[PDB]
DNA sequence: TCTGTGCGGGTGATTTTATGCCTGAT
DNA sequence: ATCAGGCATAAAATCACCCGCACAGA
């Protein structure tokens, strides 16, 4: 029969009614108070549902949540009673939470529809709702942030609201098109450096930005490369604050006539050597920090200051100026991150997620049928060895 | 194996359970209107610093503190009484702000403890006013090492502006809510004349006021409850019948519903009554509430009359309920049935005790501070022999005993010390040996240690005048508190100004209409 | 309505869940052997002051603090991992003291949170040693405003003396407990020679040690697990057959049972096996445990042989189980299968980092204190012009700016200041303009404020020699820390003494016997 | 059949087996680990049981806890199957908790046995167990305290361990038989005063101990009674610390020729009069504080001190000496009060409650059969008016 | 060649009693 | 004339899913 926890709508015509799938009574109670009563319906769920691929057909029919979901749609299950033209709602919307536990429930809900009712997915009746994640209150104005990249762009734009970088007194300042490009290039290079920490020390790579560049033609002379490596290791001992010792070596080679400097360090009583061979000089990683250092070696003389709106403070480095500019904008700021639909008022959930004039929604489609069911067997199947190799391979791609 | 009788084992065990429920679980006090469950929750929220103008805080912290420190009785019952303070259809004046999902009027339950945020309301700070000035008594915990107040020093008359509902062993209570600006006027009318009758007190307080408006139908049951303590009233919903401009079709619109009435159950009961063929003339029934308010639409057939169908729904459905008034509360530790005049007179006595206990604490603190400031001001006029006596001492203990050995001459402060005449600034415990005798000053052991802890930056010419101004301000504040404690009409003059300030800050308007039959 | 493919929606959602369980829920770290659940519980018990030599505290306070401040994941799962640290049949070295009802070996559950009291054990204070000296990193909460340590600065090698048992997505772990006095000897043998082989490291650590004694039957599966990471061992109970002096009756007495084995289920399984007629020769079965230990009595019939019945129960009942060893742990943020030598070598590196991070903090603190004490000792030899300059100033700000305007002459402290030569006590951030130049002293803005906050009781003749002795002690402590940071053999000499002290304080004896087949 | 939560014993003969009734799995788990396995059995209960008197016979048989309790005993219920010689245990012991909720469960358990199985109660098979309430640790020794009176006697005896009351220098001290009698008489008078607070002020009654006594023959003269009331109200203003004013009156009467003084006070601006008539002078309450004041008006001159073991501190009043003697003994003391059987170790529960050599136990009997069932109807019946009058009457007897 | 079971750290839900006064349904 | 329900503080319990690895039973 009809389920007891289903809150139906007043519309009886299909292709004008919608069904929402939520994650318990906490989200279900907030969704019912802020919906449209004429053509929207809510159905709560009781937690993690059964895995269809790992279970047989006999265990599937005896489950309680699956039977409720089958009798809510009204189309049917199996092959003898699978007329798909008796569907009651022409829009199925999944509105699980924004945690990592909500991502697991969406995976089981997606593998239930594809493995049991494929024609509903092929005819385009399944949607995915997108609630916001951040709420930012800046004094008197509130905004909603979709994802982390929009949060980064928002905090960069609120840091660069007032950008008057004065290189020296009685000189024009830089603002607008130059500061944003410099900040973006510096952030890209700093993001590139943090992925290179597994092979080189972090303090050595940041020193190479302000050092003069080394070309391929300078590797044929001993004096230039030994002067470059001596000037590199001279100031690393000067600015050291954690108690480390730095040395250097020449490493004269006979075949493939070159001279490759060697950097030696001792951190906790352990000595390691980091060679700078021909692969590092001609590589693409040294080119980006060389092009960054062309516009940074210089540009800051004595008596230099920055002003955002009214506050003047002298700086001696670009990093100190950027840190003072970032830290000033985080005074009257409050950031709240949502981890469930029960944390929102019913007025807030309607205006951001369920209003059909100001909402964003996805529509699932199938591209290749042969390549789709091969991925469902690997990730959701009984065997554990292709799953472990699939997880381990994608971890190397990010690093 | 010593034998016992079954008659005395039953009597001894049952009376121990019955007295604990009456005094320690239900039946709120008459002076603040709170059960022991509510007082510990409000005190734990006050200790944490969960103010009304600060950020929100998760309810799990508050429930954990209440369970782990003060209230050892369960976990789910503590969260149930928090959400009753935050729902606007449950209390007339709410005490918890709340944000998230706290249920609905259709019977929806609240969310879990991990998803809701709470903080104190602005009106809840008037209940805990002047708590740290020794105005109430404190008791121990179940295992010691913590102290809980016995009663709250409230400034707002509770148990009338809100109500009570509890079941005990042998008795129960049921009190309706009222209006704040009317009960404050009744309290002021009691202060102006203590022989005010029930009829003279009822022209300021006409009747109860509910947070869900509606209509009270009749005046006979209100006057009986205010004289005796028991009575019965009737609550009626607000509805009307409207016709169409072109056709003769009629509809019934419901705007308000009575107190403690669910809406979904009412709609289901009306639909069941139509289906069972007990009410005739109804063809459709919807629910279009939206955001502007409440609206329920009932369709009337063409061959029926809309007035008769509306009159049939009053006597069959839950569009008219009954309320049974029964006022019992704890007075001097024992239950008692009370009328309207007893509740008003038990509030002014509490206010008198709180003010006259605050004044003594303030006076003692002021006199101790003036006693310290006198010895601080004396020692700055004899800087060189003080420094010489300190520098010629091996240990600070011998330097302390060398200060009280000889009297110190005055100078440039005699005009200050002569203004504080008639011993108005001396502490009450001070011996007559010390103080100002002839033209010399005699120090104590407490005053000698304050000189040895004096900072080196107090020798400038700026802070000495600050000390003199602080001494002058302390003398004026000492005089005013003695003038308050001297008489009783001044004491009653202080109380009226606070009540008028409360009426000005938290005024409201009447929602419920009182008519006749 | 922007469309998406079902291939990329499935891949993006499943990898976000799988990486969070691996790194943030299960699979403990290799440096301290703790999951993220255990670290927050121990840190919250450390913050409250729940020490081992103080009074007991209710578990409801600890669970409420953990839920409300650090761990937002449920309530019943937090209490389940607390009682696993207090049961003596569950952990080899317990971390929580506990008092009340914490379950039994027959399968009884623990009591509620309102009836049990807990406090930290003495061995749990060695895991959080030197936490407030900047030796580890700190991370944020789910909503900010609180800080949690990233890893613990432990002195005791965990993940070997206790074990691990967790299930992740794609992998799982299973590590047996060991003995403390053997793993400390293996750690010292690694320090004396870094090229020690597996066979040379196995003469100090022969095998696992269980808290329920019993017998390990075989040596082949132990050597395979210490070289590769995977292996299988067998655990056998201890029992014997005794005869009567007069009659020829025989009985079987069981003294010990294997690891993770319930006793009531074992007795029920033996009784069911007798009832179904699958084991012959058993006539009675009781359970007489008492307080001296464990004793299970099985009666043998007269026509049967007691050795054959005992050998039949090993291969049919749960008197012999199997253990599958599989060692995975997080190393630099990624899972890895490890052998015995990798776990030992990952502990000494952690100890090196902790000691060399503690030394820098202590050196900086000592140099700042000596810098303050120099300016405190200088100003006591020029008392009269300091007092005159303070008294002839209107405001303390002008008095502060008047102190740094002119140099101050020395006297009676030049012999003290010449002993701190070669700039060994100067702060690293100090400008070369200030300090001691010629026979004069130059003050800073920080040193000038410390003179203005000097108490009046410091002018006696006692505390000046105390300041000089404190300055001498600070110079010696500055010299020793530089001698530690200078070389590496001194650094390895500091580490060995702490390990020997831990072995002396928390030594034990082997409970489990290792035999051959 | 046999219940699943019952833990049976190894003894099969009745009149050697015992059954314990406890209050859940928390107490049941602690009771099973510290019992005697040969002849003791444990049966847990699930909370508050049904009220037998307020419920009909049809609702009683459908309950789950009552059916478990019936099938555990094995005797039977009703009249057709009520052979009482098939009882399996000849000892039924009730071991509920020491709260006020544990007293309610014992009342329902007692009214189940008397109203349904009266022959078991009449033949003497029902017992009541008595666990201890307090655990006191004095440095290195632990003791268990039964009730509050034993706690009061213990703290009085630990306060009066060293009692050397010196009235003056170069005088013999009082110790032993006199100090205990003085302390007991003073505590009895102070307990009598606290019950009289509803009719007289507390500060006035404590002043009458040190005042000279007033006889019946002194009420016939004006000068003596006005001097007595003036000397009474003179020092009440002197020792006042809460801001009150005291006055007096003469109240000359014509018939029954006497002179009764009147005491007037004003506390918070409210004035009340407390007459001291002929009933108060000849009453038994004034006699006790008169006999207390015969041995206290005096006995303390200047230069008086007390010493308990080694500490000497001068005092000026008996109350100050008693307070200093009490407060010194509460330094190395820790008191823990039990509120359930799950707070005790199984070793502690055996040695104090369940060991048949060092336990205390009651045995319920019936004195009058007519007077017993009349009390069960009043307290546990349907009507609420005799219950309310029974509760209110016993509250007046204590006050 | 299948089918349950148990180990630990996560998600979600649910029923039965005492005690008093008033109503509706049978 | 009898029975059941709904109003606020107190007691006590229990069951269904995802995730890998080894073993007993059928
Ligand atoms: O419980 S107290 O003594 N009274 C609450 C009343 C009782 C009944 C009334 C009420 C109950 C339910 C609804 C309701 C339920 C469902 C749907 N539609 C409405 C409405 C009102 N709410 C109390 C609790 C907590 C804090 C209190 C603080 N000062 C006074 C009383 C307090
Ligand atoms: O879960 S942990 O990773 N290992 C516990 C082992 C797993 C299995 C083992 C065990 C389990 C059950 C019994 C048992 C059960 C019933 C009857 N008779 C015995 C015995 C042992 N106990 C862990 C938890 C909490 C704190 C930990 C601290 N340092 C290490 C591991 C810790
Ligand atoms: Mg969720
Ligand atoms: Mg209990």
């Amino acid at each position: 029969g009809l389920p007891g926890k289903l809150a139906d709508c007043q519309e009886r015509d299909p292709a004008l009614s919608e069904l929402y799938l939520v994650e318990g009574d906490s989200a279900g109670g907030s969704a019912k108070q802020g919906r449209n009563r004429k053509n929207q319906a809510i159905l709560p769920l009781k937690g993690k549902i059964l895995n269809v691929e790992k279970a047989r057909f006999d265990k599937m029919l005896s489950s309680q949540e699956v039977a409720t979901l089958i009798t809510a749609l009204g189309c049917g299950i199996g092959r003898d009673e699978y007329n798909p033209d008796k569907l009651r709602y022409h829009s199925i919307i999944i509105m699980t939470d924004a945690d990592v536990d909500g991502s697991h429930i969406r995976t089981l809900l997606l593998t239930f529809f594809y493995r049991q009712m494929p024609e509903i997915v092929e005819r385009g009746h399944v949607y995915i709702a997108q609630p916001p994640l951040y709420k930012v209150k800046k004094g008197k104005q509130e905004q909603y942030i979709k994802d982390d990249e929009a949060m980064d762009q928002y905090q960069i734009s609120i840091a660069l609201d007032g950008a008057t970088l004065h290189t020296n007194a009685s000189a024009p300042a830089l603002a607008g098109e130059a500061l944003e490009k410099l900040v973006s290039e510096y952030n890209a290079t700093q993001k590139m450096i943090n992925r290179m920490e597994r092979r080189y020390p972090k303090a050595m790579l940041k020193e190479l930005i302000y050092q003069p560049t080394l070309t391929e033609a300078d590797l044929s002379d001993e004096q230039t490369v030994t002067r470059w490596v001596n000037a590199l290791v001279s100031e690393l001992n000067d600015k050291e604050q954690h108690g480390s010792q730095w040395k250097f070596d020449v490493h004269t080679n006979a075949e493939q006539n070159l001279f490759e400097p060697i950097v030696r360090v001792r951190t906790h009583g352990v000595d390691t050597d980091y060679p700078l061979d021909h692969e590092f000089i001609t590589g693409g990683e040294y080119r980006r920090i060389c092009t960054l250092g062309e516009k940074l070696r210089g540009l800051l003389e004595e008596d230099a200051f920055i002003e955002r709106g009214e506050r003047r403070q002298p700086v001696a480095s670009f990093e100190q100026a950027l840190d003072w500019l970032v830290k000033e904008s985080r005074r009257g700021l409050s950031i709240q991150r949502y981890k469930g639909l029960g944390e929102m008022n019913p007025e807030q959930l309607w205006e951001t997620t369920m209003d059909p004039e100001s909402r964003r929604m996805l529509r699932v489609t199938v591209k290749d049928a042969i390549a789709a069911d091969q991925l469902f067997t690997t990730l959701m199947g009984d065997a554990v060895e292709p799953r472990r190799a699939f997880i381990e391979e994608n971890a190397l791609k990010a690093a | 194996i010593t034998p016992v009788n079954i008659e005395e084992e039953l009597k001894s065990s049952y009376l121990d359970y019955a007295m604990s429920v009456i005094v320690g679980r239900a039946l709120p006090d008459v002076r603040d209107g709170l059960k022991p469950v509510h007082r510990r929750v409000l005190y734990a929220m006050n200790v944490l610093g969960n103010d009304w103008n600060k950020a929100y805080k998760k309810s799990a912290r508050v429930v954990g503190d209440v369970i782990g420190k003060y209230h050892p009785h369960g976990d789910s019952a503590v969260y149930d009484t928090i959400v009753r303070m935050a729902q606007p259809f449950s209390l007339r004046y709410m005490l918890v702000d709340g944000q998230g999902n706290f249920g609905s009027i259709d019977g929806d339950s609240a969310a879990a403890m991990r998803y809701t945020e709470i903080r104190l309301a602005k009106i809840a700070h008037e209940l805990m006013a002047d708590l740290e000035k020794e105005t109430v008594d404190f008791v121990d915990n179940y295992d010691g090492t913590e102290k809980i107040p016995d009663v709250m020093p409230t400034k707002i008359p509770n148990l009338l502006v809100n109500g009570s509902s509890g079941i005990a062993v042998g008795m129960a209570t049921n009190i309706p809510p009222h209006n704040l600006t009317e009960v404050i006027n009744g309290c002021l009318a009691y202060i102006d004349d203590e022989d005010i009758s029930i009829e003279g007190l009822m022209e300021h307080i006409p009747g109860p006021d509910f947070p869900t408006a509606a209509i009270i139908n009749g005046r006979r049951g209100i006057e009986e409850a205010y004289r005796t303590g028991r009575g019965k009233v009737y609550i009626r919903a607000r509805a009307e019948v409207e016709v169409d401009a072109k056709t003769g079709r009629e509809t019934i619109i419901v705007h308000e519903i009575p107190y403690q009435v669910n809406k979904a159950r009412l709609i289901e009961k009306i639909a069941e009554l139509v289906k069972e063929k007990r009410v005739e003339g109804i063809s459709a029934l919807r629910d279009e509430s939206d955001k502007d308010g409440m609206r329920i639409v009932i369709e009337v057939k063409r061959d029926a009359v809309g007035e008769v169908v509306l009159n049939n729904l009053y006597s069959q459905t839950q569009l008219q309920v009954s309320f049974g008034i029964n006022m019992v509360a704890l007075h001097h530790g024992q239950p008692k049935i009370m009328n309207l005049k007893d509740i008003i007179a038990a509030f002014v006595r509490h206010r008198r005790e709180v003010v006259t206990r605050r004044t003594i604490f303030e006076l003692r603190k002021a006199r101790d501070r003036a006693h310290i400031l006198e010895a601080l001001a004396v020692a700055l006029a004899n800087i060189d022999p003080i420094i010489e006596l300190i520098r010629h001492a091996p240990t600070p203990a011998e330097a302390k005993t060398a200060l009280v050995a000889n009297p110190w001459q005055l100078g440039n402060v005699a005009a200050m010390l002569e203004r504080a005449g008639d011993d108005a600034a001396r502490p009450e415990w001070l011996e007559p040996e010390f103080g100002v005798r002839d033209g010399l000053y005699y120090l104590t052991e407490q005053q000698a240690q304050a000189i040895l802890d004096l900072r080196l930056q107090k020798l400038t010419g700026l802070e000495h005048e600050k000390l003199l101004d602080e001494y002058k301000e302390l003398l004026d504040q000492i005089a005013e508190l003695l003038r308050i404690l001297g008489s009783a009409d001044r004491l009653m003059e202080v109380i009226r100004e606070e009540l008028e300030l409360v009426r000005e800050q938290f005024g409201d308007k009447r929602r419920t209409e009182i008519t006749a039959n």
